[PDB]
């Protein structure tokens, strides 16, 4: 990877997985009869993974400005983030994407726990346009997690509404495998979502909504999509452009 | 013989714990759940046994049959104690010819189920 | 560590210039302050503020030590510091930087704390100053000391920690203290393993802290900056006999005011403020002004926000919050108290907001 | 209905798209049921 | 006291404290809704009963019992049923109509052949005159209301929020109205059954007021109770949290020893 | 103070009250004879010197006091700033139901409706 | 879906959501009974219980234990019967009719045989 | 029974069932409290809480901790006492009376003392 | 002196804690009455740091505590009264302090002799 980093290019590296690397290091050590600690790992099991992941970076202009991004995989056991290795690694990384079979069997795939997932880099790394129509998204989904147990007869219109966004929004973030979306394809859907253009639509149709919205936008509004893809930001005009094109599709 | 009248008992006793767990909700029961609750409670009680007192098969068989086919189901729970010995006492006294067939043959023929059926109803009426 | 002779006989507050801190969780001079909270809470901005304020108000330097550093954050800090000009390549710096990152081996990571501490201990003995020594993160120092122990083949203690764990901390902490020459005060980032305050690590560490400063996501989200939590950040130097009566009584009643408010948050969101007695609704409309006056614009954040920052001298923090508690600024609206200097900055700002 | 209720049919013919926002529409929906009781045992169930 | 247990044990309490804190907040808003129906009913109690104030009408007894079908609200039904038996001592043979099942269930067990009629589907929303007229109507219908020497409604009066009070109030049938001591002062013009109606309609009105007050007293109780549940499960959580950390910790040490001993040999 | 509906209570000092009593309209005031009267489904009005404010009403009870306080109770209730087509379309369905115990309730609607028309 | 088709994958996912919901509600069922439930929920639970049972099945090997003859079910019959169950086209049939039987044929057969 | 005899044997068992029931309910009472228990359950608890307090006994040696001069009950004394309570022959006595006293005679005493 | 004036005080408060932790139910003027005590009593144990009291000074406070001479005094005037009462005893009932400081015992002689100095200050 560093080859690319050192040479002004950019790579990304997936470690599948670090759990099993640690297991391996263990085998070598015990057999060499190096002294064991917690779970029979050597003292320098931390130092192992630190060395590894610290190598990932964004180099400065003088260095060719190359970069190496890291997707280490860590396998919890019954969800135990306190487990020795997960502890080490979590405290090395700049955040976690967190998966749960619970969410998975609900049918929410990717099965990403939002409440548990953070990116310490965060804001600074987001298509300004996506960050424009989503500063509200973490807000809404936060309050939807807090009024969730109210899903079981006599709720006031305020906390009723909150459950109306949440279900649709969560639905909007399901995504079949192998089908990643272009940014200019995300921002429309997240727009129609956040600004309440799905509250009318039923929760099962949110499926076919995405497919038909995007293909329509392609034919009848390929120009706004192009501006998003190119400018990477949203004009005050572009916001009325999208707004108008949505309200047209939602009416239709 | 024991097999024949013990048909499904173990599974039923499971269903019983099932309904008894749902009972903790203390929400009104219907005629189906109350039904199986009454029987499971009496079956449970019918299996209790004093130390040092092993029973012959032919003592076991009619007890189980009385419980399973629900002849015990209209009898107070504290009294099921006295039912057991009072029953056996009577079966020995009167229908000993059944008790000795069960033992010798180990299998309730269709007529033996009849005699036993009659014999139980008889006694339950007191 | 400075012998029992060279000891400070009296505890003493170090002025920081931050309202929240001085008023609620005042710092020990030559004391140790447990700093809590991850990212999204302006930790480094707050740190730089103290480096600036300890340099500006008192006249002592600061030493920032990166123990178990994530290198990324080392590159950020160093740049952000230049950007904030606490470091001045052309002029003068106020802070020396001693980094010891994750990638470095267990021996390195154990000693860096001492490496930095040594530097700071020079400014207290040679130049007789009141120096700030920062340690991020005091936990990973522990961690490292454990790895060293395992490699040296010593039997792990309870929960796999080094048998030496207590004394190891001692040797470190006991050099951080007041002498007759001067003082080293320390702000130390504290991570808490599995969220367990009973885990050996934090346990043994708290044994040396005199004050915790807890920044909070909840506090930043409400727009309050610094994002110090007024309720959690507790100082074990907030006693009447040592901060004086007037300071104490004020702070006490302030927390008490905010307490009653905190518990009323839930009945308000159900039956409205139509569900409060005369006395109850009075403090509630007032506690908002107090929770708004706790926020304070920073000098170091001036490049980020452009708003002129205020250092509030501790007597202001006292008398300001004093006059509010009695109800001397009730006719004054709430957006005056938000993001201002002392009480006279509320006065001048509310005259903007009026006519 | 009756006299007791006289003015609850005169108020419910006179109930029946304005003021009926919650208030009256609900004033119009009553979910009561009565049952007579005899020698412990009941009689039968019926809507009020 | 294994780790497996303590974990899930501690979970289901957190899950309970959630529900109980929801309950509290949900009742509080419901008490806002039933506050306005307890001022508008206790006001219609003014104009109505004021006529009586003059006639000073002073009282086969008809007791009407008021609660709801809902449990989960402390001793609302339990201690109302007791005051109903306290008063049901001095007339062992007094007819009862019950509104809400929980009271019916209570009395059905102790005065099993007193009750002649029973109502249900009540304490869900705030009671309205519509119900109060239909029940009064049915009390007139099958119950033969006016033909009773005496009628009293039993309800839970709300003294504060934390506490309520089992209460009684008299309904005054016709006849009595005609023999009103101060009835002569009112130049009320005998044109066909006129006191009958007033009775038939004071039975509905009084019942309402009772029901409104009873419900709004119950909601207050539910709120207060649920509130405390949250305090207790709150304190329990704290305890189990501490126990959890102990077990965890030891789990680590006992697990570790097993290895250490394994390793020395 | 004294004039209530089961959902909304209204008035408190009065100089003239007009009511639709059991037998024809009447007017209480300053000092009046203590009386109780069924209130027919009709309009009402309050006074405060020379203040005109008329309501409609469903019916109920009025009760003039010896201590002089007048108490008026009704169920449902501003005058024309409250209740034409809303009345018309309903009047249609009303008369229709009469031709149908069930249609008896409609008889009550005809009289109550016809009255409202005059307002 | 690429392997078993979408319909198969959807049934299988829904069945799973069902039981996942039913599991999640077992708190509220214990504490506040079955009474205190949304109507959609009440049905989801109704359907989840029916589904739990339809997942059991008498093995041939295990006749010594059930005394019930071994039933083998064809994969298409599985998916079809669960699909039907899921859309409510069987909400009337009692819980026991799904327990220890083969295909939906056997659910109907037992339903009548017991009601007889 | 072969040693202590059927009655002492049964007064024991019945006492234990009572206490064991109280124990089984410790959770519901902790969250829901008493009002959610049935009628038979409710009694058992008040009775068990009495049996429980009655099992406490002042010790002469421990006098410098109670204050009350210690008591020694006899075997025949104890069994009868408990049997009476298990026949509910004392239900009408405040739970406190059963606390820290000798035999059944001391309960009726302390209850008269307190009822003044 | 103290043991005499603190009869069972221990399990009083120790079973007072399990009671007040069953209130957050109904108005019960039996245990409600006994509550007014346990609060004034704990309010009475409250001791500011570096405040060493002498035995003779504690005895009269427990007196009024278990004898309930202070129930009619406001909850926020409990500890305040503690200072007021000792001011009253120090130059009046001086021998009461002196004799409890000499003996450490209490006769029925000093009992009524103090039961006059207590309700006296309840009025004044």
């Amino acid at each position: 990877g560093e080859w690319f980093r050192d040479n002004g290019k950019h790579a990304l590296i997936v470690y599948d997985d670090l759990s099993k690397q640690a297991v391996a290091y263990r085998q070598l050590s015990l057999l060499l009869r190096r002294p064991p600690g917690r779970e029979a790992y050597p003292g320098d099991v931390f130092y192992l993974h630190s060395r590894l992941l610290e190598r990932a970076a964004k180099l400065s202009e003088k260095e060719g400005s190359g970069s190496l991004t890291a997707l280490p995989v860590i396998e919890t056991q019954g969800g135990d983030v306190s487990a020795y290795i997960p502890t080490n690694v979590i405290s090395i990384t700049d955040g976690q994407i967190f998966l749960e079979a619970e969410l998975f069997y609900k049918g929410i795939r990717p099965a990403i726990n939002v409440g548990l997932s953070v990116s310490r880099v965060g804001s600074a790394a987001q298509v300004k346009a996506l960050k424009q129509v989503a500063g509200s998204l973490k807000l809404f989904l936060a309050q939807y997690r807090e009024v969730a147990a109210f899903a079981q007869s006599d709720l006031d219109a305020s906390t009723k509404q909150t459950l109306v966004r949440g279900e649709r929004l969560t639905q909007l973030l399901k995504q079949n495998q192998y089908s990643p979306l272009a940014t200019e394809e995300q921002v429309p859907l997240i727009y129609a979502g956040v600004n309440g253009h799905l509250d009318g639509i039923e929760l099962s149709r949110i499926g076919e909504f995405e497919s038909s919205f995007l293909s329509y936008l392609k034919s009848n509004h390929n120009e706004l999509l192009t501006e998003i893809r190119e400018k990477g930001e949203l004009s005050k005009e572009l916001l009325a452009s999208l707004k108008s094109a949505t309200e047209s599709f939602v009416a239709t | 013989a024991l097999k024949q009248v013990a048909g499904s008992l173990k599974l039923f006793l499971a269903q019983y714990r099932e309904v008894a767990a749902f009972a903790q909700f203390g929400s009104d029961l219907d005629a189906s759940t109350k039904q199986t609750l009454v029987r499971g409670e009496r079956l449970t009680q019918l299996l209790k046994q004093n130390q040092y007192s092993p029973l012959a098969t032919e003592e076991q068989v009619p007890l189980i049959y009385a419980g399973v086919n629900g002849h015990l189901d209209g009898i107070e729970l504290s009294r099921i104690g006295e039912f057991e010995s009072s029953f056996l006492s009577y079966l020995k006294s009167n229908h000993n010819e059944l008790l000795t067939e069960i033992r010798e043959k180990g299998e309730l023929s269709k007529e033996l189920l009849a005699s036993l059926k009659s014999a139980t109803e008889s006694f339950v009426a007191t | 560590p400075p012998s029992f002779a060279e000891q400070s006989t009296s505890a003493e507050i170090l002025e920081t210039g931050i309202k929240v801190v001085d008023l609620l969780a005042p710092y020990a001079r030559g004391g140790k302050i447990g700093l809590f909270g991850g990212a999204g809470v302006g930790k480094t901005v707050f740190i730089q503020e103290l480096i600036n304020n300890i340099a500006k108000a008192h006249g002592g330097f600061s030493v920032f030590t990166g123990v178990g550093e994530r290198t990324r954050e080392g590159n950020d800090l160093y740049r952000e510091m230049k950007e904030t000009g606490v470091i001045n390549l052309e002029g003068e710096s106020k802070v020396a930087l001693v980094f010891g990152q994750m990638n470095e081996p267990p021996g390195a990571r154990a000693r860096v704390a001492l490496t930095g501490l040594t530097i700071a201990e020079y400014f207290r003995d040679e130049e007789g100053q009141d120096v700030l020594l920062f340690i991020d993160n005091i936990f990973r120092f522990t961690q490292a000391g454990s790895e060293v122990s395992a490699l040296l083949g010593r039997i792990p203690s309870a929960v796999g920690y080094q048998p030496t764990l207590a004394t190891d901390m001692g040797l470190l902490q006991e050099r951080i203290t007041t002498t007759k020459k001067g003082s080293v005060t320390s702000v130390q980032a504290v991570y808490v393993p599995a969220d367990d305050l009973t885990d050996p690590a934090p346990a043994t560490t708290f044994a040396h802290l005199d004050a915790t400063t807890v920044l909070s996501r909840g506090i930043s989200e409400l727009g309050i900056y610094p994002a110090v939590d007024p309720l959690d950040s507790k100082s074990r130097l907030l006693d009447a006999a040592v901060v004086g009566q007037e300071h104490y009584d004020v702070a006490s009643k302030v927390q008490e005011t905010l307490q009653t408010y905190k518990s009323l948050q839930d009945i308000i969101a159900i039956l409205g403020m139509d569900e409060l007695s005369e006395q109850d609704k009075l403090t509630v409309e007032r506690a908002r002004k107090i929770q708004r006056f706790l926020s304070q614009p920073f000098a170091v954040a001036e490049v980020f926000t452009g708003i002129p920052g205020k250092l509030v001298r501790l007597k202001d923090t006292v008398a300001s919050f004093k006059a509010v508690l009695e109800g001397k600024y009730d006719n004054i609206p709430e957006h005056a108290f938000y993001m201002v200097g002392g009480i006279e900055d509320v006065v001048a700002k509310a005259e903007k907001l009026a006519a | 209905m009756s006299y007791a209720a006289y003015l609850n049919v005169a108020a419910q013919a006179i109930r029946s798209t304005e003021l009926q926002t919650a208030s009256v529409t609900n004033r119009s929906q009553t979910d009561a049921f009565y049952t007579q009781y005899k020698n412990a045992s009941e009689p039968t169930p019926m809507t009020k | 006291a294994t780790l497996k247990e303590v974990e899930m044990r501690l979970k289901s309490i957190k899950n309970i404290e959630k529900i109980t804190k929801t309950m509290k907040i949900v009742a509080s808003t419901r008490l806002s809704k039933a506050e306005k129906a307890k001022i508008s009913a206790k006001k219609m109690d003014e104009a109505e009963q004021l006529f009586y104030k003059n006639a000073e009408t002073k009282n086969k007894e008809l007791i009407v019992a008021i609660t709801s079908d809902k449990g989960l609200c402390g001793s609302i039904h339990s201690q109302l049923a007791k005051a109903v038996r306290r008063h049901l001592n001095d007339q062992p043979n007094a007819d009862i109509v019950t509104i809400g099942d929980k009271i019916k269930m209570q009395l059905l067990r102790t005065h099993p052949n007193n009750i002649k009629l029973s109502i249900n589907g009540i304490g869900k929303d705030a009671p309205t005159f519509q119900e109060s007229a239909l029940i009064a109507d049915k009390l007139l219908s099958v119950m033969k209301a006016g033909t009773y020497p005496k009628i009293s409604i039993f309800y839970n009066d709300p003294v504060s929020s934390l506490s309520f009070e089992p209460s009684e109030k008299p309904i005054f049938n016709a006849k009595t109205i005609e023999q009103s001591p101060s009835f002569g002062k009112f130049e009320i013009d005998t044109d066909a059954n006129v006191p009958r109606d007033l009775f038939e309609y004071t039975l509905a009105n009084q019942m309402l007021t009772a029901m409104a007050q009873g419900y709004a007293a119950e909601i207050s109780a539910r709120r207060n109770a649920m509130d405390n549940a949250s305090k207790n499960a709150g304190d329990m959580i704290n305890r189990y949290s501490i126990l959890y950390n102990r077990t965890r910790q030891a789990v680590i040490t006992n697990e570790l020893v097993d290895i250490i001993t394994g390793a020395s040999s | 103070l004294q004039f209530a509906l089961p959902h909304e209570t209204l008035y408190s000092e009065v100089t003239q009250v007009n009511l639709p009593a059991k037998s024809g309209r009447i007017g209480v005031l300053a000092n009046h004879v203590p009386t109780v009267e069924q209130l027919l489904p009709g309009v009402v009005e309050v006074m405060e010197g020379s203040n005109s404010k008329k309501f409609f009403i469903s019916g109920g009870f009025a009760t003039v006091q010896p201590d002089s306080q007048l108490c008026v109770t009704a169920i449902e209730a501003p005058l024309e700033s409250f209740s034409e087509n809303i009345k018309n379309l309903l009047a249609e369905a009303k008369k229709n139901v009469s031709s149908s115990r069930e249609a008896a309730e409609a008889a009550i609607q005809v009289e109550v409706l016809e009255n409202l028309q005059s307002v």
